[PDB]
């Protein structure tokens, strides 16, 4: 959770007049910034204060103002030192799927950056040790590391036909855990 | 997911205007066009791949599917095609500007015909900050000129002459039209070559003649391609971007225009579809090109071939701009001309919401005000959006729907993308379940904002602002002393009548165009709008010395009056 | 039916318009220096002179220090020619050119050092190649080497001494040529330095005319900028310099760059010899390899003594720069060498007994009966001037070898009728519909066929026969013509753009391989990749480094086709 | 109507298609067998450019955290590379507008 | 749009709990929107035409992440009983611990009374001191629970 | 891209017609888009005119930013403009 | 159309335009001659100034550039005209905001 | 006021306007056309015939100005607020 200072243009509807300028500004960035990803820049929650509303100008054609505001909109960054306890809800063999409450859920962890002896098996066996394993849904502990944004998306308007005719990196914000250090991987592995 | 999506509304700052190289025309194409054939019995009429008509360029009708955006008449955009041109060809719109082109350059080793330190002080005089049209031409025209005085080039002198074209479409260079009385190398090698050929022809004495250095467009692109990127702003070409190489001005690729901008018409004459003058030229060129590349890979009389290239190098004159020898509309033909593109469809055009009718006198009338028949008013619109303050009177509007004048005809839910016609769908469920952003397109009604104009219009006065008043009638009355500015004498005139729907423009046209704020002709300043015969005449009688009224009849004077 | 998505991405139309001048140099500073160097140097391409503010205001990078860098580091590379014209009712700015062949040495890095190690007369001493490969790789990688640096970089005075000795016989060859500001400024703006001044020294009311004071003026222009480039293209007066009791030294102070124009006699002499091993067999070929050898390195100048592209040429009695060209190639009595002086540098292993037989142990005799037929041979590779002594010609051998290489080149692209016509075309002047079938004899279809097939190239002219007073070529028959010229022209571009083409995709390669050549690249990693690596990642390394030297062999054996069309 | 103007050597069957190859193909004989010599040139023309982008002579380049770790901290520097103006060079052979860059 | 910096003031992890605490009770209350309301706003697009979706889940999930139990162990919910003085009484110990790194925002919400965890929060530890000061940070950062 | 100051300005001071049109056309639309009002209507249902009994009471709340040729600009309240 | 049988419209000639203009009346102009004649919503990519289609520019293949305004559908017309023949009358963009 | 007498003519009109939508408007359509694409002309939007062609507002009338609704916000509402763990953090150095 950290902040940052993101500087957009912001239409109020004539509609929303009544209400108070900078009550009006925050809904509408809200509205922008409710569960959106900012590319590269992380997963947004919601947007903190204001720091700098430029008048509303307006365009011939509209009647609605146009602000130029300036405001600061809590992130969810973790870069290398943060411990988190999610909640898994996926088990593949390919690394569990771990999760959350539902905050965001698509990040990954590959299992040679996790523990050594922990490996997968067809037949749905939970884990071989040298003594302790896990089963799905339980608290985990883990690291970060790197950050790997995808945000390349060339998808053409006949390939995205063909697509929906026949109904893939979903997000632009993933995380990678680590479990090199006895401890993380449960909150409760003594005492 | 969901990422950040970013909407900011932008103008359109300025124009670049360039070429589209080969890569571009194949960038922007979404097909190749190369059979020649529209058509096949075989399909049933179906347009297939590849040809003219290829629908992935676009479709003609309301009913058929592009297969590039997968959508009919009134959505697809159109999408472009290409062609590839075995013996690339001239380009008419460039043919003086590859004529000036090859005078600032010699045709032997690629090589500009300007000193490497001579013209660099105008090439200098050229970054000023301040340069208009006219200087621009000015440099360009004073290094075309020295170009055309240098004769010998800094790396071969060979004697650039004449770059004039032929006496056709051609381009003949004069190698050596200022010798005399000199003896050179080249001029060695010259009469060796032509007493070689004297002494196997009897008759090529007289044919020897002329026969100078003609420049064919596949030589032109071959020799265009020798030049480098350094001497291309002297041409004026800039070549920072790509696209900006000079050779990228010989027609290489045909971009074959999408099938909207060329429309196939339906059911004319006969039951089959009628294709047009593009699409048919388009067809014939490629017909050309797949014959000259069939002739690569045959070996077909050079002479023959030079028949069928010549005529690609005509055949697409009258493509883009028909000048040669007339009745086949070109590409120029469709932007030049009153009717043409520019000054019939971008500065003027033909409006919606607008109505004409015969004038007649009306003196009851303000003269800020016109009498609109309600049977133009039951047509003619206005698409009000529905607020906190309007809603009783436009859900009244609905109810009374099309037909009785005081109505609407269309509603417009917030919502939805499609507007409801009032005939049909029990506008009392309408007008219960209208919102604050809705629009009902109601009729026009009294005191509604409507432009007036009768032509040919002089002066700004020709057009005026008034207030609409519904009456029964079927002309358009005005009060005859607004008849001045008009230049309007209800003999049988006809005036335009145009009604503004947005909410800017009718305050502007009732604001700047109104007739109050127009009694006055910009021109000099005095009144314009004043009265007219009858009234000057009532008036006059009304005045005179020997008018006298009593009580009663003076009474009467003025309730009339009022 | 391919797709225009499925071009322009694997059909490279989008390189196609590129001018291969431009592509071919920004491509080369792209692999080598970098992007922005790239950047500027293909600037400094589509617009030939400008100055700093010029690419402030065109590139990108709007910062004043940031070029500075990029072009000083440019300037170092040698690939970057700066000039100083002052303004003088205000405040004097310097411009800049882009060096040409300067960045050949980038580019011929490798011939470079191959003719170097291959050149030695003393090379079978492994640990002198590897120094001599070193040393020179460390002069062409950082442009003006000094001694002054590397003496102080060597460790041990024993391989110091070494380095000295080296130098000197570098220098000798003419592989280090002393830089200066001769090296750094446009030819026709020395020439017009060296035509203004002159201009300026005549007093007033001398009663000579317009022509005699402009006819003496170009004269004595003529003689000092010969003179000025005459004076640094051969000297050793930084070698000049003796110590008491030390050895010969070169001046630490100076700056010692590899110089271009020795290497490339080299290559051209290389490429002669090649030529010859194609041309004679072998027996009497071996001494042709040599015979050019002892000339080579006191070769005139191959095309151009830069007295041809300062100015122009010459508008009427124009033939005086080939004459003077063979006046000097005849004067000089340094190149021509006799018998004599041939066998003192024979290698033992050439016998020169069984090499010929009058009738159907290094003997000057026999070296002469030699140098003999090369001088009666066919091509003019000697002209007799006294008997005994001759010399090698280039006002005569440079256009019959250009029309061989050339044609040649059309020989090895279309096919038999193709060369066949191209070679009546070329002996034949003025061929005609009807000389064709007189002169060649062959099926008029596969004539027409190649022809057709040949005229996309700029090898032949079309001309137009009007029989009428208007021009129309569909209304009586044509004839071609020759122009050489064009077809010279041609060989060029192609050429260029084809390499432009390897290294593009050589460093799109690299682009998408940049992760996997970076971990290579590594110091402990050099020497050990079959331990620590994936199986599928290491055979996916070698086949991409071995596609790499699939590339970089095709660059190299292109790489003997563009300078013999970069003659005059 | 266009569709009659055909040379007598000239058929009906080659028209009409077009549409060229999509590259123009002549294999070039100039990427013959490898040999050793050539396998060197390929390794000596790897180790130049090599060479110059491991040396100082780049100028081609446009984790960032303001925090700092305690493994960033006595941690090894990754190189200290040799500035431009570091090396020495001769200003007789540059531009007085080049002399600042470099350390004086 | 354009982000000016990515890398703003850091939050501690009650200033996050806090903010959101706020902002339910300013609007978007989740008690009230549990309940049904036949009217609505009457104005057409909500109360007072406005809605709040895709934002009430966020501000939800953050928060009751927060207030679980913090997972020292497999009473309170962690977080939430701390007031603004009770961050305020802590400076004598929090900013004289010297740690030459930012990582403080790690131990203010999450794994208390473990050596292995601190150890894990910040590296090198043991290294950097093992004899005494490897307590009395657990206690303080336990002496809320 | 200056704003002057208030203190100074060299723009008349009075509302020009185009303003005036311009500025009753932004109401107008505002109004049409339910923005409210704050005048009394008395039963008065069509936004343009809404929009003149406002400037008639002076209560429209929008400035005008006139933009010299320099490209600098100083602003105006329709409060401030007298007409 | 422009024909009273097939339900036409009343031109609005360059005089009328003149005319217009002389009023100084902006917003009339842009409604009579855009908004209420051929107003297009355009796909016009910010990269290149050529026109795309569905949210792609299907030049640079990117969809990432692509802004979306409304042009008179005649000016769309001249456009695709003119890169049937050799020009490339690409827009430039800005915004109207950020002043 | 170009400082020699400019006609409206035809040749007149290429004073210093550039325009070439204005100018294919008024006469030439074609030769004009090509070349401005010839020359490579990067011609601005700022004249009414190319802002009417190109369906922009013109700079004259009632769009020789900008309307501007004032925020009306204080700057007391405007400051960032709750902030003390960066206070804590750099006072920990
Ligand atoms: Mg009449
Ligand atoms: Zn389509
Ligand atoms: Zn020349
Ligand atoms: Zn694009």
């Amino acid at each position: 959770f950290i902040l940052s200072k993101i500087a957009d243009l912001v239409r109020i509807p004539p509609d929303q007049f009544h209400r108070d300028t900078i009550s009006a500004i925050t809904h509408q960035l809200n509205n922008k910034f409710a569960n959106k990803i900012i590319p590269n820049v992380g997963l947004c929650i919601t947007i903190y204060d204001l720091l700098t509303v430029e008048e509303g100008q307006l365009k011939p054609g509209d009647g609605s103002s146009y602000i130029n505001v300036t405001f600061r909109a809590v992130v969810f960054k973790p870069f290398l030192g943060e411990i988190v306890t999610g909640w898994i809800s996926k088990c593949t063999a390919e690394g569990i799927k771990v999760s959350l409450l539902g905050i965001f859920d698509d990040i990954f962890i590959p299992q040679n950056m996790l523990f050594e002896g922990c490996y997968y098996t067809p037949e749905e066996s939970a884990w071989i040790w040298p003594k302790l394993y896990f089963d799905v849904n339980e608290k985990i502990r883990f690291r970060i590391e790197r950050e790997v944004f995808v945000d390349v998306k060339p998808k053409s308007p006949k390939e995205r036909e063909l697509e929906e005719r026949a109904q893939e990196k979903p997000p632009a914000y993933a995380l990678l855990g680590s479990c090199q250090t006895d401890g993380m991987g449960l909150v409760s592995w003594w005492e | 997911k969901e990422v950040v999506v970013s909407e900011t509304p932008k103008r359109i700052k300025g124009l670049e205007f360039s070429a589209l190289s080969a890569a571009d025309i194949v960038a922007q194409s979404e097909v190749e066009v190369s059979t020649r054939d529209l058509f096949d019995l075989e399909k049933d009429r179906a347009p297939k791949a590849n040809g003219a008509l290829d629908p992935k360029m676009g479709v003609s009708s309301s009913s058929l599917e592009c297969a590039t955006c997968h959508g009919n008449l009134a959505s697809c955009h159109g999408h472009f095609g290409h062609l590839k041109l075995a013996l690339p060809v001239f380009h008419i719109g460039y043919f003086k500007a590859t004529i000036q082109i090859l005078q600032g350059i010699c045709k032997n080793c690629s090589a500009i015909l300007l000193s490497e330190t001579d013209k660099r002080q105008f090439l200098h005089e050229l970054r000023r900050p301040g340069v208009d049209n006219l200087r621009r031409m000015g440099i360009l025209k004073k290094i075309l000129d020295q170009c055309k005085k240098q004769r010998r080039c800094l790396h071969c002198g060979a004697l650039n002459g004449v770059v004039k074209k032929a006496a056709a479409l051609k381009i003949i260079h004069d190698t050596f039209r200022w010798v005399g009385k000199k003896s050179a190398p080249e001029k060695d090698i010259w009469v060796g070559e032509w007493k070689e050929v004297l002494a196997h022809n009897p008759e090529l004495e007289r044919y020897v003649k002329r026969c100078m250095d003609d420049l064919n467009p596949l030589k032109t692109l071959n020799l265009f391609k020798q030049i480098k990127s350094a001497d291309c702003e002297l041409l004026g070409i800039d070549a920072t971007v790509p696209s900006g190489r000079p050779e990228t001005y010989i027609w290489r690729y045909l971009p074959a225009p999408p099938v909207c901008i060329r429309p196939s018409v339906m059911m004319q004459d006969s039951p089959a579809s009628n294709e047009d003058d593009l699409t048919v030229k388009l067809t014939e060129i490629v017909w050309t090109s797949s014959l000259i590349k069939a002739g690569l890979d045959k070996g077909i009389s050079i002479n023959n071939m030079m028949e069928h290239w010549d005529y690609l190098q005509l055949t697409v004159a009258m493509y883009i701009n028909s000048d040669s020898v007339k009745p086949i509309r070109g590409f120029c033909q469709r932007l030049k001309g009153k009717q043409g593109r520019f000054r019939g469809n971008l500065s003027g055009k033909r409006v919606d919401f607008s109505g004409r009718t015969v004038i007649s006198p009306d003196p009851n009338l303000s003269i800020d005000e016109v009498a609109v028949p309600d049977r133009v008013a039951k047509v003619l619109t206005y698409p009000e959006k529905v607020t906190r303050y309007n809603r009783h009177k436009l859900q009244e509007l609905i109810v009374n729907g099309p037909n009785v004048h005081p109505g609407a005809n269309y509603l417009l839910k917030r919502n939805e993308d499609a507007r409801r016609n009032l005939r049909y769908g029990d506008r009392m469920k309408l007008a219960k379940n209208l919102q604050i952003g809705d629009v009902v397109e109601r009729h026009l009604e009294d005191g509604d904002v409507v432009l007036f104009n009768r032509q040919p219009s002089l002066h700004r006065l020709s057009i005026l602002s008034h207030y609409a008043k519904i009456r029964p009638w079927r002309t358009f009355r005005l009060n005859e002393c607004v008849c001045t500015p008009y230049n309007a004498d209800f003999d049988g005139d006809e005036m335009n009548l145009h009604v503004p729907q947005t909410e800017e423009a009718r305050a502007e046209a009732i604001n700047l165009m109104g007739v109050k704020n127009n009694l006055l002709t910009p021109k000099s300043g005095e009144p314009i709008i004043a009265a007219t015969q009858d009234f000057i005449t009532g008036s006059y009688l009304i005045s005179h010395k020997d008018s006298f009224y009593d009580r009663a009849t003076l009474t009467q004077l003025l309730s009339m009056m009022s | 039916l391919v797709t225009p998505e499925d071009v322009m991405t694997i059909s490279s139309l989008e390189q196609r318009t590129l001018n291969p001048d431009l592509f071919l140099y920004k491509e080369l500073v792209k692999a080598h220096l970098g992007e922005r160097a790239a950047s500027v140097i293909g600037m400094l391409v589509a617009l030939g002179r400008l100055s700093v503010r010029e690419l402030v205001e065109k590139i990108d990078g709007m910062d004043v220090d940031s070029v500075k860098t990029t072009l000083v580091s440019l300037t170092q590379l040698r690939c970057v020619k700066y000039l100083q014209e002052t303004a003088i009712s205000g405040k004097k700015t310097t411009y800049y050119y882009y060096n040409e062949e300067g960045i050949h040495i980038l580019l011929y890095s490798g011939l470079i050092i191959d003719e170097i190690i291959t050149q030695m007369r003393v090379n079978d001493e492994e640990e002198h190649k590897q120094l001599v490969a070193e040393i020179v790789q460390n002069v062409i990688s950082l442009g003006s080497l000094t001694v002054e640096d590397y003496l102080s970089s060597v460790t041990s005075d024993s391989m110091k001494y070494t380095i000295s000795s080296l130098f000197v016989q570098l220098c000798e060859m003419g592989y280090l040529i002393q830089i200066s500001k001769l090296h750094y400024t446009p030819i026709e703006d020395l020439w017009q330095f060296l035509y203004e001044k002159h201009y300026k020294n005549i007093p007033r009311n001398s009663p000579l005319s317009d022509l005699k004071k402009r006819s003496q003026a170009k004269m004595n222009a003529k003689t000092d900028f010969a003179k000025i480039i005459n004076k640094p293209n051969e000297l050793s007066q930084i070698l000049t310099v003796d110590p008491k009791t030390s050895l010969r030294i070169v001046k630490p102070t100076v700056s010692l760059t590899i110089n271009l124009d020795r290497f490339m006699k080299g290559r051209r002499s290389k490429q002669l010899i090649n030529l010859a091993k194609t041309r004679v067999g072998s027996v009497t070929a071996q001494v042709y390899k040599i015979a050019l050898r002892l000339t080579e390195q006191k070769s005139p100048k191959i095309r151009d003594p830069l007295t041809q592209t300062g100015l122009l040429q010459d508008l009427e009695e124009a033939k005086s720069f080939q004459d003077e060209a063979e006046l000097v190639e005849e004067k000089t009595p340094g190149l021509t060498f006799n018998a004599i002086d041939l066998a003192r540098h024979l290698p033992a292993e050439l016998d020169l007994r069984g090499s010929l037989l009058s009738r159907k142990p290094h003997s000057a005799s026999l070296i002469n009966s030699h140098l003999k037929i090369l001088a009666s041979s066919n091509f003019p590779f000697l002209n007799e001037t006294k008997p005994g002594v001759y010399y090698v010609p280039y006002s005569k051998l440079m256009p019959v070898l250009k029309s061989s290489v050339y044609e040649y080149v059309i020989a090895s692209t279309l096919g038999p009728s193709a060369m066949r016509l191209s070679r009546c075309i070329r002996d034949n002047k003025l061929v005609s519909e009807k000389i064709i079938n007189s002169t060649a004899l062959m099926k008029e279809k596969d004539i027409r066929s190649t022809l057709a097939s040949l005229i996309r190239y700029n090898s032949v002219e079309i001309q137009e026969v009007p029989r009428t007073a208007d021009r129309s070529a569909s209304r009586a028959v044509f004839l071609f013509r020759c122009k050489e010229t064009h077809s010279y022209n041609f060989m060029r571009q192609n050429l260029e753009w084809n390499m432009a083409n390897l290294l593009f995709k050589k460093e799109k390669l690299k682009q998408e391989n940049s992760t996997l050549l970076k971990k290579a690249n590594r110091d402990d990693v050099k020497g050990r990749e079959n331990e620590l690596l994936l199986p599928s990642e290491l055979n996916q390394l070698k086949m991409v480094n071995e596609r790499e030297l699939n590339v970089f062999a095709r660059l190299s054996r292109l790489l003997s086709l563009w300078e013999v069309f970069q003659m005059a | 109507n266009y569709m009659s103007n055909l040379p007598f050597g000239l058929g009906y069957g080659d028209v009409g298609k077009n549409h060229i190859t999509e590259f123009p193909s002549i294999p070039l004989p100039i990427n013959g067998p490898i040999t050793n010599k050539e396998r060197s040139l390929a390794v000596k023309y790897i180790n130049f450019g090599k060479t110059v982008k491991d040396g100082p002579f780049y100028t081609g380049s446009m984790t960032n955290d303001g925090i700092e770790r305690y493994s960033d901290k006595y941690l090894k520097k990754r190189k200290i590379g040799i500035s431009i103006d570091d090396h020495p060079y001769n200003l007789n052979l540059f531009p007085n507008e080049l002399y600042n860059v470099m350390g004086i | 749009m354009k982000v000016l910096e990515e890398r703003n003031a850091f939050l501690s992890d009650y200033e996050v709990l806090k903010f959101l605490t706020d902002l339910e009770k300013k609007h978007l209350w989740d008690q009230k929107s549990l309940a049904a309301l036949k009217k609505s706003r009457s104005k057409g697009k909500q109360n007072r035409p406005y809605n709040h979706p895709e934002l009430q889940g966020i501000t939800r999930n953050v928060v009751n992440y927060l207030s679980i139990n913090k997972n020292f162990i497999n009473e309170k919910s962690g977080i939430s009983k701390m007031s603004d003085e009770s961050f305020a009484e802590l400076m004598t110990k929090l900013n004289s611990f010297k740690l030459f790194k930012a990582e403080k925002l790690q131990i203010v919400n999450q794994l208390p009374a473990n050596m292995v965890h601190l150890y894990s929060i910040v590296e090198e530890c043991d290294a950097r001191f093992d004899e005494k000061t490897i307590e009395e940070m657990l206690e303080i950062i336990s002496g809320y629970a | 891209e200056k704003a002057i100051p208030k203190d100074q300005r060299a723009t008349t001071p009075y509302m020009t017609k185009y303003e005036r049109a311009r500025i009753l056309g932004t109401r107008a639309l505002q109004i049409s888009m339910n923005a409210p009002v704050f005048v009394d209507l008395e039963g008065e249902t069509d936004p343009l005119r809404i929009a003149m009994k406002e400037l008639a009471e002076k209560k429209i709340p929008l400035v005008i930013r006139r933009y010299l040729p320099d490209g600098s600009f100083e602003d105006w309240s329709v409060e401030e403009l007298i007409v | 159309t422009e024909g009273r049988s097939r339900d036409g419209g009343l031109r609005l000639g360059e005089m009328e335009r003149d005319c217009v203009i002389a009023y100084g009346a902006s917003q009339l102009l842009l409604e009579r001659l855009m908004i209420s004649s051929d107003a297009f919503e355009v796909d016009v990519c910010d990269k290149c100034g050529l026109m795309g289609y569905s949210g792609w520019c299907t030049t640079c293949k990117s969809a990432e550039n692509i802004i979306k305004m409304t042009i008179p559908y005649a000016a769309k017309l001249l456009f695709q005209e003119l890169l049937s023949m050799n020009i490339a009358p690409r827009l430039r963009l800005e915004d109207i905001f950020q002043q | 006021y170009k400082g020699e007498v400019l006609g409206i003519t035809r040749f007149g009109l290429s004073k210093m306007r550039d325009s070439v939508l204005q100018l294919a408007s008024f006469e030439k359509t074609t030769d004009h056309l090509f070349d401005a694409a010839f020359y490579m002309k990067k011609d601005a939007v700022e004249g009414v015939s190319e802002c009417i062609i190109l369906g922009q507002t013109m700079s004259i009338g009632t769009g020789s100005f900008k309307v501007v609704k004032g925020t009306n916000i204080s700057e007391k509402d405007l400051v960032p607020k709750r902030c003390l763990f960066e206070s804590l953090s750099n006072e920990a150095a």
